[PDB]
C-alpha cells in the first residue's frame, strides 16, 4: 500500500515522476545548496563557485592525457590548455546569454514555488545577471586552473 | 456400495471388474475423440487380457512340460527364446521365421480385421460376402462379445444374468494374466532362464532368492 | 479430383515447366558439351 | 552398508512421518493418500543420499 | 479444477480450399485484381490470429504447424545420416580423422562441377563439409555406413508420424483450448519428460556404446574389427574387462554407497590429450545429473492431487513498493496470448544458442572437432547467426503483443504498466548509453588511426603505449585456473583450456586449444560488442514501448504493427510503426554479429590455432598479430580483410571455386538490396505506366494489373537482400580462407 513512485507534486499529467533520486532530501537539500539554485544569490557570485571548481578539475585530465607529458617534460604546461578551454567556455556562455535574453527583458525563471508560493521573483537569467554570471565564471575558471597549477608546481600528489 | 479405490465421476460399476480406479483419468469422457474414448479401452482391457489371458500360459507350459512331460529338442527354451532371435537363437521349423510372420501377419489380418468391422457396424461382418460363418457373424450387439456361438457354441450363463458373473471373472483373471506376463519380461530379461525355472530358484530356497537377491 | 488438378497449375505449373526445361537442357549439354558455336549450319 | 540402509529407511519415515506435520494431499484433493506417500517416499530418498553421502565424505 | 485429455471429432479434410488460393482471408479469397494480392498472400499465410479471432482454432493451427516443422527436420536429419552412408567417406575417415577431410556430397560430372569435386582424401572426391556431423557420429559409435543407413530410415520414419500427427491433431482429433492452457502441467511434462527423460535416455547409449566404443577407437583398433553396440550389452564381460565397475549390477547405485562407479564417470574435466574433445566419461556423468536435475524440476507445479504450484498464486505474491500490485494478471496475460509466448521463447531460446556458440568453441565436445578448424569456425558462426536473428523475432511478436493482446480493461498488469508511464526516461537513457560506448569503444579506434598514421605509435591505445588491460576479464580468467583442487576439489584439470595457464593440447601437428590471452586489443572489442548490443536493444525495445501511442501518434496502434507511416505531415512520419523498428534492427544485429564472428575468426588464427612440432615451438596462423594490429580499422582493413581474403579470390579452378562464385554472388546481392532501400515505390509505379502503355499498345497487358511493390515490402525485400548478400559474403569468405590454410 505504500509506493516510493508518486505523480510529480501531486500532479499526474505533467511530464515528470517523483522518485528517490529526485525528491529524496538528501537530493534535495544537494541540489539546493548548490551554486547555481542559490536564486537569491548574486548571478556574479554563484558563477566564480562554478568556475573554481571547474577550473581546477580540468587540469588534471589535460596534463595527464596530453601530448606534452606523457612522459614528456612539458608536464604542468598542460594546465594551460585546460586555461583555453575555460576560455572556449566563456565564450560560449557569453554567446548564450547575449542570444538569449534581451536587455530590457525581465526574468524567465519560473516565480511560482514548488509548494504554490507564488511569493519569489527570480535570478539572473536576464541579459544583466547572465553576463555577470559568466564574467564571474571566467574569472573563476581561470584562477581554479592556476590553484591546481600552482599545486603542480608544489608537487607531493600521487599520480602526478 | 461396493469396494472402491481412487477417484472419478463415471465409474458408475457398471461396467465389469469396476472398482471405480482410474487416477489419470483416462476414461473421463469429456473431450473424446480418437482412442481415448471410454467404450474403447473397455474393449481393449478385454482383448488386451483374453490375449494376455492366453499368453501367459503359453509362456510357461512349454517350460513347465518340457521339465515333467515328454518334449525333447522342441523342449520348451525359454517362452522369450523361441521367438526373439539372440538369446535362444530359436530354433529351425517347418518354415521360415520371416515367412511364418507374413503368413501368421495374413491370417490374423482376416480375423482381426473382421472384429473391426464388428466395432464399426454391429451386424455388418455377419451381413453379406458369401460362404458359412456369415451367418456366424455379426452375432451379438456388443462388439465386446460377439456371443458366439460360434464365439459361443455353449449358452453357459450366457442367457443367466449370471453371465456378469463371468464377465468380472474373465475381466480379473485378465487383468491377472496381463500382470504375469509383464513380470516375465523382467524376471526372463535380468534373470534369464525362464519363468518357470526361475520360479524354482525362490523356491529351492526363498531367502537366496528374489530382487534384491537377484542382484 | 479436378480440385487437386486445380491446386497444380499453380506456380506448381512454373515447376514443373522449368523442372523440365532443366532437365532438357541438361541432357543437351551431356549430349553436346562445351559448345561455343552453332557448327552444322 | 546396514548403517547406510538404517539411515535411507530414517530418512524415510521421517518423510512419511510428515503424513501430519507436513504436506500430502492436504486440504481438499478429489482422493481417497498414495500422492502424499510417494513424495514423502521421494523426498525421504533424497534426504537420505543427500546426509549419505556426506557420510561418506 | 482437474486435468484432462480433450479433443474434438473430425473438422474437415479436402482438396477443395487447395484449389482456392487466399482462402484463409475474407479480403484475399475473391482473387487478385493488382498484382499486390500475390505478395499478400504469402505475407498473411501464417498470420493465424488475423484470419480468425477465436482462440481455440488459433491454437490448432499452430499446433499442427510445429508438427509440420518436426516432419521437415526428421526428413531433413533423414539426408544428412543417409549421405554419410552413400556419398561420403565417414568409414575412411574413422581410421586416419587427423589428415583427411571430411566430406558427404559428391556432385554429378555435368557442364564442369566435378572440379568441385576434390581431394578430401581417403581415395575420395568431393565437397568437404563443416556441419560437424562425423564427430558426432564418431562419438555415438557410429562404426559402420550401415548403421547410418538404419538411422536414416529411423528419422524418415519418424518424419512419417509428425506428418501424420499434424493431420490427425488438426483434422481429426484437435485439443481443446483448456487442453492448451494446462501450462503448469505441460512445463511439468517438458521439464521432466522431455527433458530429463531425454537427458537420461542419452545418458544410457553413452555408457553403452559411446564410451566403450570410444575407447576402442583411441586404443587403436581397426574399427572394422570392434565389437557391435550389442555385443556389450549381451555379453558383460566385454563392458567388464573396461570399466570394470560393471561387475556388479544395480548396485552399488541400489545399495548407494557411491560409488565405485568413478570408473567410467568423473569429475575430471579439461580435454582429452589424444581425441581433444571433452572427456567422454565426463559427458555422461554429466548427462546423469542433468536428468536427475530435470527430473526433480519436473514436479513444482501443482496438477491433479494439490501438491505443487499454481504459477498465478506464484506471480501474485511477489510484489514490492517499487513495483505496485505488479506481476499480478501476468498468468492470465501469458496463458491468452500466444505471441507474448513467443516472444520470450525466442529472446531465451536465440539467446541460448549464443552460449552454444560460445561453450562449444572453449570446450570441445566432440571427438576431433577442435583441430578441425573448418567446423569450429562454422559451428560458432553459424550459431551466432541463428541466435542473433531469433532474438530480433522476440522484439517482433512483443511489439505485436503491444498492438494487437494488450487490453488494460481486461487483462492489467501493472508491471507493464509503469513501464509505459516512463517509457521516455528508458528510451532517451538507452540513448544516451549508446552514445557514450559509441565514443567510448570506436572512438578509440579512430585516435589510433589518426596517431599511427601520424607517426605517434606511444599516442596510442595500445598494449605498448596507452594501456587498457580488461583486469576484471583477466582475474576472473586466473581465478578459473586456480579453481581445480582449491575452489572445486573434485575437479582434477581445469574447466577450459582458456583457463589453463601452462597446460596445451594437440592433435596431430595442428593446436586443439590453449590459454587465450586477453589485452588492449580485446578490451577495445568487447565494448565495441557492449555498443553494438546496445544500440539493437535501442532500436527494439523503443519500437515496443512506442508501439501503441507517441507523442508525435496519439493513436498508433490503431494503425496496426505493420504499416508504412502516418504520412509526411508533422515533418514526415515515415517508420513511425513497431515492423519498421525490426526492420531497423535487423540491420543493426547484422552489425553487431559481424564484427563478433570477426573477433572469433581473427583472434583464433592468430592467437590459439596454429602448426605445433615436437620441439614445442608453435606458429599461429596469423602469428600473432592480433594484439597490435585489431588496434586500428586500418588493421582490420588490411592486416585482417585483404589478407585473408586471398584464399577465397584465389579459388577460381580449385575445389573451392564455388566460394569464389558465392563471394562474387553475395556481393551482388547486397548491392541489389541498395535499389530497393534507398528508393521508394512512387517512382518505380510511374516507370511501370510507361511499361504497361508499351503492353497495351501491343495488346499484351495482363488483367492482373502489375504494381509497385508496397512501401514495407520494398523495406523487407530490401533488408532480406541486404543480410542475404552480406552475410553469404562472409560465409564463402569464411569457409574458403579455413578450408585452404587449416
Ligand atoms: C491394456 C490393459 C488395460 C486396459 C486397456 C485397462 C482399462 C481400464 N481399466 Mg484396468 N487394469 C489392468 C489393465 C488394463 N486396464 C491391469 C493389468 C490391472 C491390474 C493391476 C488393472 C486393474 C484395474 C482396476 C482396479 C480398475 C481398472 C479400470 C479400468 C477402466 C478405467 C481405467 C482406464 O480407462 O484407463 C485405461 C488404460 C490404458 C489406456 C492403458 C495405459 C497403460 C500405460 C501404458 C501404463 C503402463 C505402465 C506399466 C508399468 C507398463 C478401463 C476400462 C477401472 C474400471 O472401472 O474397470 C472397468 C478400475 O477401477 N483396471
Ligand atoms: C482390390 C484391392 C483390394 C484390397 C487392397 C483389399 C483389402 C482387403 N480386403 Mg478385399 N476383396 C477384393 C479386393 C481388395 N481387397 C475383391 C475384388 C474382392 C471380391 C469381392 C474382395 C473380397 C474380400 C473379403 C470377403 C474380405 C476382404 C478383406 C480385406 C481386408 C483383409 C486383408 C487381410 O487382412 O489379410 C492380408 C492378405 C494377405 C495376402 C497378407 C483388406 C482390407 C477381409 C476383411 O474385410 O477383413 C477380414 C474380408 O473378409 N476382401
Ligand atoms: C535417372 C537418371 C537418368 C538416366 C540413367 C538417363 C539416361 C538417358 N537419358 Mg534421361 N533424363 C533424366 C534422367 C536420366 N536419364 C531426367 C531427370 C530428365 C528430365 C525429366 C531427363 C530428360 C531426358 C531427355 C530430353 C532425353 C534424355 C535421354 C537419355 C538417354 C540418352 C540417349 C542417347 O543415346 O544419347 C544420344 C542421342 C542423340 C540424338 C545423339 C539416356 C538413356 C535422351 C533420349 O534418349 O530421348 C528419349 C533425351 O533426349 N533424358
Ligand atoms: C524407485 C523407487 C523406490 C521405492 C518405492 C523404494 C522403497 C523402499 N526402499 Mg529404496 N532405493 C531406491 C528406490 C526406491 N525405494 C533407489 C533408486 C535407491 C538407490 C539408493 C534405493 C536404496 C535403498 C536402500 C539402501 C534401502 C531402501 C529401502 C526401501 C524400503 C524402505 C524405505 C524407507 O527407508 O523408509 C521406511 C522401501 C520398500 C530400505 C529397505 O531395504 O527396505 C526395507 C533400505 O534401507 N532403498
Ligand atoms: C512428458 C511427455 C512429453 C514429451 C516427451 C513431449 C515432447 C514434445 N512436445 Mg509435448 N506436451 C505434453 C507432454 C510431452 N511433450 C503434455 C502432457 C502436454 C499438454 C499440456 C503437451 C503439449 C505440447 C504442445 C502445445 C506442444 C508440445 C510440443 C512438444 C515437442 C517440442 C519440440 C521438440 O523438442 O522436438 C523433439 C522431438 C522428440 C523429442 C520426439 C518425441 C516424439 C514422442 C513424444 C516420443 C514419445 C515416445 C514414447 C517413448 C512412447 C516435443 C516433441 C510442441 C510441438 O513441437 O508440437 C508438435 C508444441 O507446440 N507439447
Ligand atoms: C538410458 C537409460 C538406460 C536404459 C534403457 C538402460 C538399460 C539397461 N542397462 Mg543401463 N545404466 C544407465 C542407463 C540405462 N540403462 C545409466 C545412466 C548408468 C550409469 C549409472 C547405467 C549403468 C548400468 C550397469 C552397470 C548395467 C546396466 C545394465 C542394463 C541392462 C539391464 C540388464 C540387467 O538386468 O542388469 C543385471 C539394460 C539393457 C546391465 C547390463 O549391462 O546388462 C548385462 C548392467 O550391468 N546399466
Ligand atoms: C519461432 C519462430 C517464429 C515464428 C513461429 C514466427 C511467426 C510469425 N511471424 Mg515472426 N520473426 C521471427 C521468428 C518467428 N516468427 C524472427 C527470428 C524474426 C526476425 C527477422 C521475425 C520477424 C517478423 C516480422 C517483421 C513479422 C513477423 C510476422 C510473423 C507472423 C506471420 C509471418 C508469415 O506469414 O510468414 C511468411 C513467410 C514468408 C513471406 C517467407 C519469406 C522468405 C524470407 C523473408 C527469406 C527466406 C530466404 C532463405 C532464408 C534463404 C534464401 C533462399 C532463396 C534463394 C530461395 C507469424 C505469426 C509478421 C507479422 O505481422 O506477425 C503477425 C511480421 O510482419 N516476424
Ligand atoms: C558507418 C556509418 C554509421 C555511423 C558512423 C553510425 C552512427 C550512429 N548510429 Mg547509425 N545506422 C547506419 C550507419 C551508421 N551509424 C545505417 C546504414 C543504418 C540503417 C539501418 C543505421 C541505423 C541506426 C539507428 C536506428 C540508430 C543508429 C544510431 C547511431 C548512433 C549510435 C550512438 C553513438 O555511437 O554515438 C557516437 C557517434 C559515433 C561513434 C560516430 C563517430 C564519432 C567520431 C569518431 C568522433 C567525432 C569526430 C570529431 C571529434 C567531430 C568534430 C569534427 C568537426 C570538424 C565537425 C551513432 C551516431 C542510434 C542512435 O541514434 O544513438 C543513440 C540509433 O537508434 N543508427
Ligand atoms: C563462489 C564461487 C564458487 C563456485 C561457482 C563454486 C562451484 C562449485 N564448487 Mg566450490 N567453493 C567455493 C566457491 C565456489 N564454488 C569457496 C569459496 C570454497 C571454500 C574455499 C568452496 C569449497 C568447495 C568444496 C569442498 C567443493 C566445492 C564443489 C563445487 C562444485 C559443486 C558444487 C555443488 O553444490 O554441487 C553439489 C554437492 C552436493 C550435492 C554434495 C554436498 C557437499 C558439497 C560438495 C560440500 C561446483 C563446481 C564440490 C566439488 O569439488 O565439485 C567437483 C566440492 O566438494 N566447493
Ligand atoms: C551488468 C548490466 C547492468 C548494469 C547496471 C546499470 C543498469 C541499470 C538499468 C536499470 C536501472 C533502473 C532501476 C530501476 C527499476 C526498479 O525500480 O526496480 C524495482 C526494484 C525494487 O523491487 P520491488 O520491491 O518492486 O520488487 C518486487 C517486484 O518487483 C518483484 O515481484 O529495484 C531494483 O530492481 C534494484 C536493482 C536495480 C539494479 C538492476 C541491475
Amino acid at each position: 500500500t505504500y509506493q516510493v513512485v508518486q505523480p510529480i507534486n501531486g500532479d499526474p499529467f505533467i511530464g515528470s515522476l517523483e522518485t528517490p533520486v529526485t525528491s529524496s532530501p538528501l537530493v534535495a537539500w544537494y541540489l539546493s545548496n548548490l551554486p547555481g539554485y542559490r536564486t537569491a544569490v548574486n548571478p556574479l557570485l554563484r558563477g566564480i563557485e562554478v568556475g573554481l571548481a571547474h577550473g581546477f578539475f580540468l587540469v588534471g585530465p589535460f596534463v595527464k592525457a596530453g601530448p606534452l607529458r606523457n612522459t614528456e617534460i612539458a608536464g604542468q604546461a598542460g594546465s594551460l590548455a585546460a586555461a583555453g578551454l575555460v576560455v572556449i567556455l566563456s565564450i560560449c556562455l557569453t554567446i548564450y546569454g547575449i542570444s538569449s535574453f534581451n536587455e530590457g527583458d525581465p526574468s524567465t525563471a519560473p516565480s511560482l514555488t514548488l509548494t504554490g508560493r507564488k511569493k519569489q521573483p527570480d535570478q539572473l537569467q536576464t541579459a544583466d545577471g547572465w553576463a555577470k554570471f559568466t564574467g564571474g565564471f571566467f574569472f573563476g575558471g581561470i584562477s581554479g586552473v592556476i590553484w591546481a597549477f600552482f599545486l603542480l608546481y608544489v608537487l607531493d600528489l600521487p599520480y602526478y | 456400495w461396493f469396494a472402491s479405490k481412487q477417484s472419478l465421476s463415471y465409474l458408475d460399476g457398471s461396467l465389469p471388474g469396476d472398482y471405480g480406479f482410474d487416477p489419470l483419468g483416462l476414461s473421463d469422457p469429456e473431450g473424446t475423440g480418437g482412442f481415448i474414448e471410454p467404450r474403447w479401452l473397455a474393449y481393449g482391457e478385454v482383448i488386451n487380457g483374453r490375449f494376455a489371458m492366453l499368453g501367459a500360459v503359453g509362456a510357461i507350459a512349454p517350460e513347465y512340460l518340457g521339465k515333467v512331460g515328454l518334449i525333447p529338442q522342441e523342449t520348451a527354451l525359454a517362452w522369450f527364446q523361441t521367438g526373439v532371435i539372440p538369446p535362444a537363437g530359436t530354433y529351425n521349423y517347418w518354415a521360415d521365421n520371416y515367412t511364418l510372420f507374413v503368413l501368421e501377419m495374413a491370417l490374423m489380418g482376416f480375423a482381426e480385421h473382421r472384429r473391426f468391422q464388428d466395432w464399426a457396424k454391429p451386424g455388418s461382418m455377419g451381413k453379406q460376402y458369401f460362404l458359412g460363418l456369415e451367418k456366424g457373424f455379426g452375432g451379438s450387439g456388443n462388439p465386446a462379445y460377439p456371443g458366439g456361438p460360434f464365439f459361443n457354441p455353449l449358452g453357459f450363463g450366457k442367457d443367466e444374468k449370471s453371465l456378469k458373473e463371468l464377465k468380472l471373472k474373465e475381466v480379473k483373471n485378465g487383468r491377472l494374466a496381463m500382470l504375469a506376463i509383464l513380470g516375465y519380461f523382467i524376471q526372463g530379461l535380468v534373470t534369464g532362464v525362464g519363468p518357470y525355472q526361475n520360479l524354482l530358484d525362490h523356491v529351492a530356497d526363498p531367502v537366496n532368492n528374489n530382487v534384491l537377491t537377484s542382484l | 479430383r479436378d480440385l487437386k488438378t486445380y491446386l497444380s497449375v499453380a506456380p506448381v505449373a512454373s515447376t514443373l515447366w522449368f523442372a523440365a526445361l532443366a532437365g532438357l537442357l541438361i541432357e543437351i549439354n551431356r549430349l553436346f558439351p562445351d559448345a561455343l558455336t552453332f557448327p552444322f549450319f | 552398508f546396514i548403517g547406510s540402509s538404517t539411515n535411507v529407511i530414517m530418512v524415510a519415515s521421517t518423510t512419511l512421518m510428515l503424513f501430519a506435520g507436513r504436506f500430502g494431499l492436504a486440504p481438499s484433493a478429489n482422493r481417497k493418500t498414495l500422492a502424499d506417500t510417494l513424495a514423502c517416499g521421494t523426498v525421504g530418498h533424497i534426504i537420505g543420499v543427500g546426509v549419505v553421502l556426506g557420510l561418506k565424505t | 479444477e482437474v486435468k484432462i485429455i480433450l479433443d474434438r471429432d473430425p473438422i474437415k479434410t479436402s482438396f477443395e480450399q487447395w484449389a482456392k488460393p487466399g482462402h484463409f482471408s475474407r479480403t484475399i479469397a475473391k482473387g487478385p485484381d493488382t498484382t499486390t494480392w500475390i505478395w499478400n498472400l504469402h505475407a498473411d499465410a501464417h498470420d493465424f490470429d488475423s484470419h480468425t479471432s477465436d482462440l481455440e482454432e488459433i491454437s490448432r493451427k499452430v499446433f499442427s504447424a510445429h508438427f509440420g516443422q518436426l516432419s521437415i527436420i526428421f526428413l531433413w536429419l533423414s539426408g544428412m545420416y543417409f549421405h554419410g552412408a552413400r556419398f561420403s567417406n565417414y568409414e575412411a575417415w574413422l581410421n586416419d580423422p587427423t589428415h583427411i577431410r571430411p566430406s558427404a556430397q559428391v556432385v554429378w560430372p555435368i557442364v564442369g562441377q566435378e572440379i568441385l569435386n576434390g581431394d578430401v582424401g581417403g581415395g575420395f572426391r568431393g565437397i568437404q563439409i563443416t556441419s560437424g556431423f562425423f564427430q558426432i557420429w564418431r562419438a555415438s559409435g557410429i562404426t559402420s555406413e550401415l548403421q547410418l543407413y538404419c538411422t536414416a530410415i529411423g528419422a524418415l520414419v519418424f518424419a512419417g508420424l509428425m506428418l501424420f500427427a499434424g493431420w490427425f491433431h488438426y483434422h481429426k482429433a484437435a485439443p481443446k483450448l483448456a487442453w492448451f492452457q494446462d501450462v503448469e502441467s505441460m512445463l511439468n511434462h517438458h521439464l521432466a519428460g522431455l527433458l530429463g527423460l531425454g537427458s537420461l535416455s542419452w545418458a544410457g547409449h553413452q555408457v553403452h556404446v559411446s564410451l566403450p566404443i570410444n575407447q576402442f577407437l583411441n586404443a587403436g583398433v581397426d574399427p572394422k574389427e570392434i565389437p557391435l553396440p550389442h555385443e556389450f550389452i549381451l555379453n558383460r564381460d566385454l563392458l567388464a574387462q573396461l570399466y570394470p565397475s560393471f561387475a556388479e549390477g544395480a548396485t552399488p547405485f541400489f545399495t548407494l554407497n557411491w560409488s565405485k562407479y568413478a570408473d567410467f564417470l568423473t569429475f575430471r574435466g579439461g580435454l582429452d590429450p589424444l581425441t581433444g574433445g571433452l572427456w567422454l566419461t565426463d559427458i555422461a556423468h554429466h548427462h546423469l545429473a542433468i536428468a536427475i536435475l530435470f527430473l526433480i524440476a519436473g514436479h513444482m507445479y501443482r496438477t491433479n492431487w494439490g501438491i505443487g504450484h499454481g504459477i498465478k498464486d506464484i506471480l501474485e505474491a511477489h510484489k514490492g513498493p517499487f513495483t505496485g500490485q505488479g506481476h499480478k494478471g501476468l498468468y492470465e496475460i501469458l496463458t491468452t496470448s500466444w505471441h507474448a509466448q513467443l516472444s520470450i521463447n525466442l529472446a531465451m531460446l536465440g539467446s541460448l544458442t549464443i552460449v552454444v556458440a560460445q561453450h562449444m568453441y572453449s570446450m570441445p565436445p566432440y571427438p576431433y572437432l577442435a583441430t578441425d578448424y573448418a567446423t569450429q569456425l562454422s559451428l560458432f558462426t553459424h550459431h551466432m547467426w541463428i541466435g542473433g536473428f531469433l532474438i530480433v523475432g522476440a522484439a517482433a511478436h512483443a511489439a505485436i503483443f503491444m498492438v494487437r493482446d494488450y487490453d488494460p480493461t481486461t487483462r492489467y498488469n501493472d508491471l507493464l504498466d509503469r513501464v509505459l508511464r516512463h517509457r521516455d526516461a528508458i528510451i532517451s537513457h538507452l540513448n544516451w548509453v549508446c552514445i557514450f560506448l559509441g565514443f567510448h569503444s570506436f572512438g578509440l579506434y579512430i585516435h589510433n588511426d589518426t596517431m599511427s598514421a601520424l607517426g605517434r605509435p606511444q599516442d596510442m591505445f595500445s598494449d605498448t603505449a596507452i594501456q587498457l588491460q580488461p583486469v576484471f576479464a583477466q582475474w576472473i580468467q586466473n581465478t578459473h585456473a586456480l579453481a581445480p583442487g582449491t575452489t572445486a576439489p573434485g575437479a582434477t584439470a581445469s574447466t577450459s583450456l582458456t583457463w589453463g595457464g601452462g597446460d596445451l593440447v594437440a592433435v596431430g601437428n595442428k593446436v586443439a586449444l590453449l590459454p587465450i590471452p586477453l589485452g588492449t586489443a580485446d578490451f577495445l572489442v568487447h565494448h565495441i560488442h557492449a555498443f553494438t548490443i546496445h544500440v539493437t536493444v535501442l532500436i527494439l525495445l523503443k519500437g515496443v514501448l512506442f508501439a501503441r501511442s507517441s507523442r508525435l501518434i496519439p493513436d498508433k496502434a490503431n494503425l496496426g504493427f505493420r504499416f508504412p507511416c502516418d504520412g509526411p505531415g508533422r515533418g514526415g512520419t515515415c517508420q513511425v510503426s513497431a515492423w519498421d523498428h525490426v526492420f531497423l534492427g535487423l540491420f543493426w544485429m547484422y552489425n553487431s554479429i559481424s564484427v563478433v564472428i570477426f573477433h572469433f575468426s581473427w583472434k583464433m588464427q592468430s592467437d590459439v590455432w596454429g602448426t605445433i612440432n615436437d620441439q614445442g615451438v608453435v606458429t599461429h596462423i596469423t602469428t600473432g598479430n592480433f594484439a597490435q594490429s585489431s588496434i586500428t580499422i586500418n588493421g582490420w582493413l588490411r592486416d585482417f580483410l585483404w589478407a585473408q581474403a586471398s584464399q577465397v579470390i584465389q579459388s577460381y579452378g580449385s575445389s573451392l571455386s564455388a566460394y569464389g562464385l558465392f563471394f562474387l554472388g553475395a556481393h551482388f546481392v547486397w548491392a541489389f538490396s541498395l535499389m530497393f532501400l534507398f528508393s521508394g515505390r512512387g517512382y518505380w509505379q510511374e516507370l511501370i505506366e510507361s511499361i504497361v502503355w508499351a503492353h497495351n499498345k501491343l495488346k499484351v497487358a495482363p488483367a492482373t494489373q502489375p504494381r509497385a511493390l508496397s512501401i514495407v515490402q520494398g523495406r523487407a525485400v530490401g533488408v532480406t537482400h541486404y543480410l542475404l548478400g552480406g552475410i553469404a559474403t562472409t560465409w564463402a569468405f569464411f569457409l574458403a580462407r579455413i578450408i585452404a590454410v587449416g
